Protein backbone atom coordinates (compact mmCIF):
# COMPACT_ATOMS: atom_id res chain seq x y z
CA UNK A 1 0.00 0.00 0.00
CA UNK A 2 2.02 2.63 -1.66
CA UNK A 3 1.44 5.73 -4.00
CA UNK A 4 3.26 4.25 -6.94
CA UNK A 5 4.67 0.99 -7.82
CA UNK A 6 8.16 0.44 -9.53
CA UNK A 7 8.92 -0.56 -13.09
CA UNK A 8 9.23 -3.87 -14.23
CA UNK A 9 12.72 -2.70 -16.20
CA UNK A 10 14.47 -1.89 -12.56
CA UNK A 11 12.26 -4.01 -10.09
CA UNK A 12 12.51 -2.96 -6.59
CA UNK A 13 13.77 -5.16 -3.86
CA UNK A 14 12.94 -5.41 -0.27
CA UNK A 15 14.68 -7.55 2.39
CA UNK A 16 12.19 -8.18 5.14
CA UNK A 17 13.95 -9.60 8.29
CA UNK A 18 13.80 -9.29 12.30
CA UNK A 19 9.62 -9.56 12.07
CA UNK A 20 7.04 -11.62 12.65
CA UNK A 21 4.97 -12.43 8.90
CA UNK A 22 1.00 -12.47 10.33
CA UNK A 23 -0.27 -12.11 6.55
CA UNK A 24 -4.13 -11.94 7.70
CA UNK A 25 -4.20 -8.57 7.90
CA UNK A 26 -3.15 -8.37 4.31
CA UNK A 27 -5.56 -11.05 3.21
CA UNK A 28 -8.29 -8.51 5.01
CA UNK A 29 -6.72 -5.05 3.89
CA UNK A 30 -6.93 -6.04 0.38
CA UNK A 31 -8.42 -8.16 -2.90
CA UNK A 32 -5.89 -9.91 -5.11
CA UNK A 33 -6.29 -11.69 -8.20
CA UNK A 34 -3.59 -14.02 -8.46
CA UNK A 35 -2.30 -15.94 -4.95
CA UNK A 36 0.25 -19.09 -7.10
CA UNK A 37 2.63 -20.41 -4.30
CA UNK A 38 5.48 -22.60 -5.40
CA UNK A 39 7.77 -25.26 -2.73
CA UNK A 40 4.97 -24.20 -0.29
CA UNK A 41 1.22 -24.36 0.35
CA UNK A 42 -1.25 -21.06 1.27
CA UNK A 43 -2.22 -23.18 4.02
CA UNK A 44 0.70 -23.91 5.85
CA UNK A 45 2.12 -20.32 6.21
CA UNK A 46 0.65 -19.96 9.91
CA UNK A 47 3.37 -22.72 11.09
CA UNK A 48 6.50 -21.65 9.08
CA UNK A 49 9.02 -19.82 8.81
CA UNK A 50 12.07 -17.95 6.60
CA UNK A 51 15.40 -17.95 6.38
CA UNK A 52 16.04 -14.81 4.66
CA UNK A 53 13.46 -13.16 2.60
CA UNK A 54 12.77 -11.01 -0.67
CA UNK A 55 10.28 -9.15 -2.17
CA UNK A 56 10.60 -8.67 -5.91
CA UNK A 57 8.06 -5.35 -6.90
CA UNK A 58 6.74 -4.27 -10.06
CA UNK A 59 3.62 -2.87 -12.21
CA UNK A 60 2.92 -4.90 -15.79
CA UNK A 61 0.26 -5.35 -18.07
CA UNK A 62 -1.79 -8.53 -16.41
CA UNK A 63 -0.89 -10.97 -19.86
CA UNK A 64 2.76 -11.47 -18.38
CA UNK A 65 1.53 -13.21 -14.85
CA UNK A 66 1.87 -15.43 -17.08
CA UNK A 67 5.55 -14.97 -16.94
CA UNK A 68 5.99 -15.14 -13.72
CA UNK A 69 5.75 -18.56 -13.02
CA UNK A 70 9.04 -20.32 -11.95
CA UNK A 71 11.73 -20.62 -15.01
CA UNK A 72 9.02 -19.50 -17.79
CA UNK A 73 10.31 -17.81 -20.99
CA UNK A 74 8.99 -14.92 -22.32
CA UNK A 75 9.57 -11.19 -23.39
CA UNK A 76 9.97 -9.59 -19.66
CA UNK A 77 11.09 -12.94 -18.23
CA UNK A 78 13.89 -13.44 -21.31
CA UNK A 79 15.02 -9.28 -20.64
CA UNK A 80 13.71 -7.91 -17.71
CA UNK A 81 12.73 -10.25 -14.30
CA UNK A 82 13.94 -14.00 -14.81
CA UNK A 83 12.90 -16.04 -12.01
CA UNK A 84 14.75 -19.74 -11.78
CA UNK A 85 12.61 -23.14 -12.07
CA UNK A 86 14.13 -23.81 -8.60
CA UNK A 87 12.21 -20.41 -7.19
CA UNK A 88 10.58 -21.20 -3.48
CA UNK A 89 8.42 -18.63 -3.28
CA UNK A 90 4.54 -17.09 -3.38
CA UNK A 91 3.42 -14.73 -6.65
CA UNK A 92 0.64 -11.89 -5.73
CA UNK A 93 -1.11 -9.77 -8.21
CA UNK A 94 -4.23 -7.55 -8.32
CA UNK A 95 -5.55 -4.89 -10.62
CA UNK A 96 -3.75 -0.99 -10.16
CA UNK A 97 -6.18 0.91 -12.90
CA UNK A 98 -8.44 2.49 -9.84
CA UNK A 99 -4.66 3.50 -8.43
CA UNK A 100 -2.03 4.41 -10.93
CA UNK A 101 -3.62 4.55 -14.60
CA UNK A 102 -4.60 8.25 -15.79
CA UNK A 103 -7.12 9.15 -19.09
CA UNK A 104 -4.32 11.14 -20.22
CA UNK A 105 -2.11 8.11 -20.29
CA UNK A 106 0.70 7.16 -17.88
CA UNK A 107 4.63 6.40 -18.99
CA UNK A 108 6.45 5.93 -15.85
CA UNK A 109 6.27 2.54 -16.31
CA UNK A 110 9.43 1.68 -18.64
CA UNK A 111 10.17 -1.72 -19.86
CA UNK A 112 12.54 -3.82 -22.34
CA UNK A 113 11.99 -6.65 -24.90
CA UNK A 114 15.30 -6.54 -27.00
CA UNK A 115 18.85 -7.20 -24.89
CA UNK A 116 21.99 -9.05 -26.60
CA UNK A 117 21.42 -11.80 -24.43
CA UNK A 118 18.75 -13.67 -21.75
CA UNK A 119 19.77 -12.73 -18.75
CA UNK A 120 20.34 -14.58 -15.35
CA UNK A 121 17.75 -15.41 -12.73
CA UNK A 122 17.06 -12.61 -10.03
CA UNK A 123 19.50 -10.32 -12.38
CA UNK A 124 18.60 -6.73 -12.95
CA UNK A 125 19.91 -4.51 -15.81
CA UNK A 126 18.85 -1.06 -15.46
CA UNK A 127 21.22 0.26 -18.20
CA UNK A 128 20.03 2.63 -20.54
CA UNK A 129 22.69 2.30 -23.42
CA UNK A 130 21.01 1.51 -27.49
CA UNK A 131 20.79 -1.92 -28.24
CA UNK A 132 21.58 -2.79 -32.51
CA UNK A 133 17.64 -4.26 -33.38
CA UNK A 134 19.12 -3.78 -36.72
CA UNK A 135 21.97 -5.22 -38.05
CA UNK A 136 23.74 -2.61 -38.85
CA UNK A 137 25.57 -0.65 -35.54
CA UNK A 138 23.59 1.95 -33.72
CA UNK A 139 25.62 4.76 -31.52
CA UNK A 140 24.33 7.84 -30.03
CA UNK A 141 20.43 8.04 -28.60
CA UNK A 142 19.42 7.28 -32.84
CA UNK A 143 19.93 4.05 -34.73
CA UNK A 144 18.19 2.10 -37.94
CA UNK A 145 15.32 -0.35 -36.12
CA UNK A 146 17.53 0.51 -32.61
CA UNK A 147 16.51 1.38 -29.42
CA UNK A 148 17.02 0.48 -25.30
CA UNK A 149 14.09 -0.51 -23.03
CA UNK A 150 10.94 0.07 -25.42
CA UNK A 151 7.88 2.65 -24.83
CA UNK A 152 6.05 2.87 -21.54
CA UNK A 153 2.82 0.32 -22.09
CA UNK A 154 0.03 3.57 -21.86
CA UNK A 155 -2.49 2.96 -19.09
CA UNK A 156 -6.24 4.63 -19.39
CA UNK A 157 -8.57 3.32 -17.18
CA UNK A 158 -11.56 1.99 -19.36
CA UNK A 159 -8.86 1.37 -22.04
CA UNK A 160 -7.60 -1.95 -21.02
CA UNK A 161 -9.11 -5.42 -19.88
CA UNK A 162 -7.08 -8.01 -18.83
CA UNK A 163 -4.60 -5.75 -20.57
CA UNK A 164 -4.22 -2.69 -17.51
CA UNK A 165 -1.76 -2.14 -15.47
CA UNK A 166 -1.42 -4.99 -12.58
CA UNK A 167 1.05 -4.66 -8.91
CA UNK A 168 3.22 -7.50 -8.56
CA UNK A 169 4.72 -8.84 -5.53
CA UNK A 170 6.68 -12.12 -5.65
CA UNK A 171 7.97 -13.55 -2.10
CA UNK A 172 11.17 -15.68 -3.00
CA UNK A 173 11.71 -17.21 0.50
CA UNK A 174 13.93 -20.14 1.24
CA UNK A 175 12.90 -21.88 4.63
CA UNK A 176 14.08 -24.62 6.89
CA UNK A 177 18.06 -24.80 6.49
CA UNK A 178 19.43 -22.03 7.92
CA UNK A 179 18.92 -19.28 11.10
CA UNK A 180 15.81 -17.89 10.06
CA UNK A 181 14.68 -13.82 10.33
CA UNK A 182 10.89 -13.99 9.14
CA UNK A 183 7.85 -16.33 11.22
CA UNK A 184 3.95 -16.98 10.97
CA UNK A 185 2.24 -15.55 13.70
CA UNK A 186 1.92 -18.68 15.39
CA UNK A 187 3.11 -18.59 19.01
CA UNK A 188 5.68 -20.41 21.23
CA UNK A 189 5.40 -22.69 24.15
CA UNK A 190 7.75 -22.82 27.35
CA UNK A 191 10.63 -25.67 26.21
CA UNK A 192 10.23 -29.46 28.12
CA UNK A 193 12.96 -32.14 27.83
CA UNK A 194 13.40 -36.01 28.63
CA UNK A 195 9.75 -36.62 27.47
CA UNK A 196 8.16 -37.05 24.57
CA UNK A 197 6.82 -34.14 22.50
CA UNK A 198 5.30 -32.81 18.93
CA UNK A 199 8.42 -30.80 18.45
CA UNK A 200 8.18 -27.55 15.84
CA UNK A 201 11.56 -25.51 15.70
CA UNK A 202 11.71 -22.43 12.91
CA UNK A 203 8.79 -24.83 11.45
CA UNK A 204 10.79 -27.90 11.16
CA UNK A 205 7.96 -30.28 12.86
CA UNK A 206 8.96 -33.30 14.23
CA UNK A 207 8.27 -36.10 16.84
CA UNK A 208 10.72 -37.46 19.59
CA UNK A 209 12.28 -36.76 23.19
CA UNK A 210 14.54 -33.66 23.50
CA UNK A 211 18.12 -33.72 25.74
CA UNK A 212 20.94 -30.77 26.11
CA UNK A 213 23.88 -31.67 23.82
CA UNK A 214 27.63 -32.02 24.07
CA UNK A 215 27.86 -30.86 20.44
CA UNK A 216 29.15 -27.19 19.52
CA UNK A 217 27.51 -25.90 16.75
CA UNK A 218 29.11 -22.40 15.09
CA UNK A 219 27.10 -19.46 15.06
CA UNK A 220 26.04 -19.75 11.37
CA UNK A 221 24.55 -23.43 12.03
CA UNK A 222 20.70 -24.02 13.12
CA UNK A 223 20.74 -27.52 12.51
CA UNK A 224 22.49 -30.74 12.69
CA UNK A 225 21.93 -33.50 11.06
CA UNK A 226 22.81 -37.41 10.66
CA UNK A 227 23.70 -40.25 7.53
CA UNK A 228 19.74 -39.90 6.65
CA UNK A 229 19.78 -36.66 6.54
CA UNK A 230 17.03 -36.19 9.44
CA UNK A 231 17.54 -33.50 11.97
CA UNK A 232 19.56 -35.18 14.84
CA UNK A 233 20.04 -31.81 16.65
CA UNK A 234 18.35 -27.85 16.94
CA UNK A 235 19.65 -24.28 18.16
CA UNK A 236 16.90 -23.24 20.41
CA UNK A 237 16.40 -19.98 18.47
CA UNK A 238 15.19 -17.94 22.11
CA UNK A 239 18.32 -19.09 23.79
CA UNK A 240 20.79 -20.33 21.44
CA UNK A 241 20.81 -23.89 23.40
CA UNK B 1 41.51 13.69 -9.39
CA UNK B 2 43.62 10.05 -9.39
CA UNK B 3 47.04 8.83 -9.34
CA UNK B 4 48.58 6.00 -11.10
CA UNK B 5 50.68 3.55 -8.81
CA UNK B 6 51.08 0.13 -7.17
CA UNK B 7 53.30 -1.65 -9.61
CA UNK B 8 52.53 -5.16 -9.34
CA UNK B 9 55.51 -8.17 -9.71
CA UNK B 10 53.84 -11.46 -9.76
CA UNK B 11 55.34 -14.96 -8.96
CA UNK B 12 53.30 -18.52 -8.79
CA UNK B 13 53.01 -20.72 -5.86
CA UNK B 14 51.91 -23.64 -5.33
CA UNK B 15 48.11 -23.43 -3.32
CA UNK B 16 48.90 -27.44 -1.31
CA UNK B 17 45.41 -27.77 0.32
CA UNK B 18 43.75 -24.24 0.84
CA UNK B 19 40.74 -23.16 0.87
CA UNK B 20 38.00 -25.63 1.88
CA UNK B 21 35.37 -24.00 3.29
CA UNK B 22 31.55 -25.35 5.00
CA UNK B 23 29.48 -25.73 2.11
CA UNK B 24 25.92 -25.05 3.96
CA UNK B 25 24.52 -23.81 7.30
CA UNK B 26 24.44 -27.65 8.77
CA UNK B 27 26.04 -29.16 11.55
CA UNK B 28 27.79 -32.57 11.14
CA UNK B 29 30.17 -34.74 12.85
CA UNK B 30 32.51 -37.69 12.42
CA UNK B 31 31.19 -38.79 8.86
CA UNK B 32 32.80 -38.16 5.58
CA UNK B 33 30.43 -36.17 3.02
CA UNK B 34 30.46 -35.64 -0.54
CA UNK B 35 29.45 -32.50 -2.22
CA UNK B 36 29.68 -30.97 -5.13
CA UNK C 1 45.13 -4.21 2.57
CA UNK C 2 41.75 -2.84 2.88
CA UNK C 3 39.16 -4.38 0.30
CA UNK C 4 37.91 -5.27 -3.10
CA UNK C 5 36.27 -3.89 -6.22
CA UNK C 6 33.71 -6.02 -8.07
CA UNK C 7 32.16 -5.74 -10.94
CA UNK C 8 31.40 -6.36 -14.82
CA UNK C 9 32.35 -2.82 -16.54
CA UNK C 10 33.86 -0.54 -13.61
CA UNK C 11 32.94 2.64 -15.55
CA UNK C 12 28.98 3.56 -14.15
CA UNK C 13 27.50 1.94 -17.62
CA UNK C 14 26.38 -1.03 -15.38
CA UNK C 15 26.32 -1.19 -11.34
CA UNK C 16 29.75 -2.66 -9.46
CA UNK C 17 30.17 -3.37 -6.14
CA UNK C 18 33.07 -1.83 -3.39
CA UNK C 19 33.78 -3.69 -0.17
CA UNK C 20 35.34 -1.29 1.54
CA UNK C 21 37.12 -1.89 5.29
CA UNK C 22 38.77 0.83 7.95
CA UNK C 23 40.00 0.43 11.52
CA UNK C 24 36.27 0.03 13.01
CA UNK C 25 33.65 -1.27 10.72
CA UNK C 26 32.93 -2.44 6.51
CA UNK C 27 30.70 -0.74 4.16
CA UNK C 28 29.57 -2.91 1.16
CA UNK C 29 27.71 -1.19 -1.89
CA UNK C 30 27.05 -1.58 -4.86
CA UNK C 31 26.30 1.30 -7.54
CA UNK C 32 26.58 2.55 -11.05
CA UNK C 33 30.18 3.77 -10.24
CA UNK C 34 33.18 4.98 -12.19
CA UNK C 35 36.75 3.84 -11.12
CA UNK C 36 39.61 5.75 -12.87
CA UNK C 37 42.30 3.29 -12.90
CA UNK C 38 43.99 2.68 -9.78
CA UNK C 39 41.66 2.47 -7.08
CA UNK C 40 43.35 3.11 -3.73
CA UNK C 41 42.45 4.61 -0.11
CA UNK C 42 43.90 7.70 0.76
CA UNK C 43 43.88 7.77 4.85
CA UNK C 44 45.68 11.15 5.86
CA UNK C 45 46.20 12.89 9.37
CA UNK C 46 43.90 15.70 8.97
CA UNK C 47 45.13 18.65 11.18
CA UNK C 48 41.92 20.55 10.73
CA UNK D 1 22.14 -16.48 -9.03
CA UNK D 2 22.35 -12.81 -8.17
CA UNK D 3 24.02 -13.32 -4.49
CA UNK D 4 27.31 -12.48 -3.58
CA UNK D 5 28.62 -14.51 -0.73
CA UNK D 6 31.83 -14.18 1.12
CA UNK D 7 33.49 -17.14 3.43
CA UNK D 8 37.16 -16.40 5.71
CA UNK D 9 39.30 -18.00 8.01
CA UNK D 10 42.06 -16.66 10.53
CA UNK D 11 45.19 -18.94 10.17
CA UNK D 12 47.79 -18.07 12.94
CA UNK D 13 51.12 -19.13 11.42
CA UNK D 14 55.04 -18.79 13.10
CA UNK D 15 58.50 -18.34 10.68
CA UNK D 16 57.51 -21.68 8.43
CA UNK D 17 57.35 -20.12 5.06
CA UNK D 18 53.96 -18.77 3.76
CA UNK D 19 50.51 -20.53 2.32
CA UNK D 20 50.93 -23.60 4.77
CA UNK D 21 50.76 -27.42 3.46
CA UNK D 22 48.66 -28.08 6.23
CA UNK D 23 44.69 -27.43 6.56
CA UNK D 24 42.14 -25.45 7.22
CA UNK D 25 38.19 -24.58 6.90
CA UNK D 26 36.41 -21.46 5.98
CA UNK D 27 33.63 -20.17 7.84
CA UNK D 28 30.45 -18.57 5.67
CA UNK D 29 30.66 -14.72 6.46
CA UNK D 30 27.81 -12.77 4.82
CA UNK D 31 25.29 -13.22 1.40
CA UNK D 32 24.56 -9.91 -0.09
CA UNK D 33 21.87 -9.74 -2.17
CA UNK D 34 22.56 -7.82 -4.88
CA UNK D 35 21.11 -8.93 -8.55
CA UNK D 36 24.41 -7.78 -10.63
CA UNK D 37 26.65 -9.05 -13.22
CA UNK D 38 30.50 -9.37 -11.51
CA UNK D 39 33.13 -10.24 -14.60
CA UNK D 40 36.36 -8.81 -13.37
CA UNK D 41 37.89 -7.32 -9.84
CA UNK D 42 40.42 -5.32 -8.25
CA UNK D 43 41.86 -4.86 -4.43
CA UNK D 44 42.59 -1.75 -2.36
CA UNK D 45 46.11 -0.40 -0.91
CA UNK D 46 45.73 2.04 1.34
CA UNK D 47 49.16 3.93 1.98
CA UNK D 48 48.73 5.98 4.83
CA UNK E 1 12.27 -36.78 -7.23
CA UNK E 2 10.40 -35.07 -4.30
CA UNK E 3 11.63 -31.52 -2.81
CA UNK E 4 12.92 -32.80 -0.06
CA UNK E 5 14.36 -36.28 0.96
CA UNK E 6 12.87 -35.77 5.00
CA UNK E 7 9.21 -36.94 5.11
CA UNK E 8 8.73 -34.23 7.49
CA UNK E 9 9.67 -31.50 5.37
CA UNK E 10 6.82 -32.26 2.78
CA UNK E 11 4.52 -32.44 5.48
CA UNK E 12 5.47 -29.02 6.79
CA UNK E 13 5.51 -27.30 3.71
CA UNK E 14 2.45 -28.74 1.17
CA UNK E 15 -1.45 -29.68 1.97
CA UNK E 16 -2.80 -32.95 0.95
CA UNK E 17 -3.61 -32.85 -2.77
CA UNK E 18 0.00 -32.30 -3.62
CA UNK E 19 1.81 -33.57 -0.61
CA UNK E 20 0.65 -37.22 -1.25
CA UNK E 21 1.77 -36.55 -4.62
CA UNK E 22 5.62 -36.08 -3.24
CA UNK E 23 5.01 -38.68 -0.19
CA UNK E 24 4.65 -41.25 -3.28
CA UNK E 25 7.71 -40.66 -4.80
CA UNK E 26 9.42 -41.75 -1.81
CA UNK E 27 7.51 -44.60 -0.57
CA UNK E 28 7.80 -46.00 -4.16
CA UNK E 29 11.84 -45.82 -4.23
CA UNK E 30 11.96 -46.45 -0.70
CA UNK E 31 10.08 -49.48 -1.02
CA UNK E 32 12.58 -50.60 -3.62
CA UNK E 33 15.43 -49.93 -1.41
CA UNK E 34 13.86 -52.91 0.52
CA UNK E 35 12.72 -55.21 -2.15
CA UNK E 36 16.76 -54.70 -3.27
CA UNK E 37 17.77 -55.65 0.51
CA UNK E 38 15.69 -58.54 0.93
CA UNK E 39 16.36 -59.64 -2.96
CA UNK E 40 20.41 -59.72 -1.61
CA UNK E 41 19.41 -60.90 1.42
CA UNK E 42 17.56 -64.05 -0.11
CA UNK E 43 20.76 -64.71 -2.25
CA UNK E 44 23.57 -63.93 0.33
CA UNK E 45 21.67 -66.20 2.90
CA UNK E 46 20.49 -69.24 0.16
CA UNK E 47 24.93 -69.06 -0.20
CA UNK E 48 25.57 -69.63 3.46
C1 LIG F 1 35.08 3.82 8.66
O1 LIG F 1 34.27 4.26 7.51
C2 LIG F 1 32.83 4.40 7.77
C3 LIG F 1 32.19 4.98 6.48
O2 LIG F 1 32.61 4.18 5.33
C4 LIG F 1 32.61 5.33 8.97
O3 LIG F 1 31.22 5.18 9.34
C5 LIG F 1 30.52 6.38 9.75
O4 LIG F 1 30.73 6.62 11.19
C6 LIG F 1 29.96 7.75 11.80
C7 LIG F 1 30.22 7.82 13.32
O5 LIG F 1 29.78 6.58 13.94
C8 LIG F 1 28.46 7.63 11.49
O6 LIG F 1 27.82 8.88 11.94
C9 LIG F 1 26.40 8.74 12.29
O7 LIG F 1 26.20 7.95 13.52
C10 LIG F 1 24.78 7.75 13.94
C11 LIG F 1 24.16 6.66 13.04
O8 LIG F 1 22.84 6.28 13.56
C12 LIG F 1 24.01 9.11 13.96
O9 LIG F 1 23.34 9.27 15.22
C13 LIG F 1 24.98 10.29 13.76
O10 LIG F 1 24.26 11.57 13.81
C14 LIG F 1 25.75 10.15 12.43
O11 LIG F 1 24.82 10.32 11.33
C15 LIG F 1 28.25 7.42 9.96
O12 LIG F 1 26.85 7.28 9.61
C16 LIG F 1 29.01 6.16 9.50
N1 LIG F 1 28.75 5.87 8.06
C17 LIG F 1 28.10 4.79 7.66
C18 LIG F 1 27.90 4.67 6.15
O13 LIG F 1 27.64 3.99 8.46
C19 LIG F 1 33.49 4.98 10.18
O14 LIG F 1 33.36 6.01 11.20
C20 LIG F 1 34.96 4.89 9.77
N2 LIG F 1 35.83 4.60 10.91
C21 LIG F 1 37.08 5.06 10.99
C22 LIG F 1 37.90 4.64 12.21
O15 LIG F 1 37.57 5.74 10.10
C1 LIG G 1 28.32 -10.27 -17.76
O1 LIG G 1 29.34 -9.30 -18.16
C2 LIG G 1 30.24 -9.75 -19.23
C3 LIG G 1 31.19 -8.61 -19.60
O2 LIG G 1 30.47 -7.55 -20.27
C4 LIG G 1 29.43 -10.25 -20.44
O3 LIG G 1 30.38 -10.93 -21.35
C5 LIG G 1 30.30 -10.38 -22.71
O4 LIG G 1 29.08 -10.89 -23.34
C6 LIG G 1 28.86 -10.45 -24.73
C7 LIG G 1 27.60 -11.11 -25.25
O5 LIG G 1 27.74 -12.52 -25.14
C8 LIG G 1 30.09 -10.72 -25.60
O6 LIG G 1 29.87 -10.03 -26.90
C9 LIG G 1 31.40 -10.23 -24.92
O7 LIG G 1 32.58 -10.49 -25.70
C10 LIG G 1 31.53 -10.82 -23.52
N1 LIG G 1 32.76 -10.37 -22.85
C11 LIG G 1 33.43 -11.16 -22.01
C12 LIG G 1 34.67 -10.52 -21.31
O8 LIG G 1 33.10 -12.33 -21.81
C13 LIG G 1 28.36 -11.29 -20.03
O9 LIG G 1 27.60 -11.71 -21.20
C14 LIG G 1 27.43 -10.65 -18.98
N2 LIG G 1 26.38 -11.59 -18.59
C15 LIG G 1 25.09 -11.29 -18.65
C16 LIG G 1 24.14 -12.44 -18.28
O10 LIG G 1 24.71 -10.15 -18.94
C1 LIG H 1 -3.19 2.86 2.26
O1 LIG H 1 -2.68 4.07 1.64
C2 LIG H 1 -3.66 5.19 1.58
C3 LIG H 1 -3.02 6.38 0.85
O2 LIG H 1 -2.57 5.96 -0.44
C4 LIG H 1 -4.16 5.50 2.98
O3 LIG H 1 -5.25 6.43 2.87
C5 LIG H 1 -4.66 4.28 3.74
O4 LIG H 1 -5.00 4.65 5.13
C6 LIG H 1 -3.61 3.17 3.72
N1 LIG H 1 -4.10 1.96 4.42
C7 LIG H 1 -3.66 1.59 5.62
C8 LIG H 1 -4.17 0.22 6.13
O5 LIG H 1 -2.86 2.26 6.28
C1 LIG I 1 13.21 -14.17 24.13
O1 LIG I 1 12.91 -13.78 25.49
C2 LIG I 1 14.00 -14.15 26.42
C3 LIG I 1 13.54 -13.92 27.87
O2 LIG I 1 12.40 -14.80 28.11
C4 LIG I 1 15.28 -13.42 26.02
O3 LIG I 1 16.37 -13.83 26.87
C5 LIG I 1 15.67 -13.70 24.56
O4 LIG I 1 16.79 -12.85 24.18
C6 LIG I 1 14.49 -13.48 23.60
N1 LIG I 1 14.77 -13.91 22.24
C7 LIG I 1 15.36 -13.14 21.36
C8 LIG I 1 15.30 -13.63 19.89
O5 LIG I 1 15.86 -12.06 21.67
Amino acid sequence: NATRFASVYAWNRKRISNCVADYSVLYNFAPFFAFKCYGVSPTKLNDLCFTNVYADSFVIRGNEVSQIAPGQTGNIADYNYKLPDDFTGCVIAWNSNKLDSKVGGNYNYLYRLFRKSNLKPFERDISTEIYQAGNKPCNGVAGFNCYFPLRSYGFRPTYGVGHQPYRVVVLSFELLHAPATVCGPKKSTNLVKNKCVNFNFNGLTGTGVLTESNKKFLPFQQFGRDIADTTDAVRDPQTLE
Amino acid sequence: QCVNLITRTQSYTNSFTRGVYYPDKVFRSSVLHSTQ
Amino acid sequence: IRGWIFGTTLDSKTQSLLIVNNATNVVIKVCEFQFCNDPFLDVYYHKN
Amino acid sequence: DGYFKIYSKHTPINLGRDLPQGFSALEPLVDLPIGINITRFQTLLALH
Amino acid sequence: GAISSVLNDILSRLDKVEAEVQIDRLITGRLQSLQTYVTQQLIRAAEI
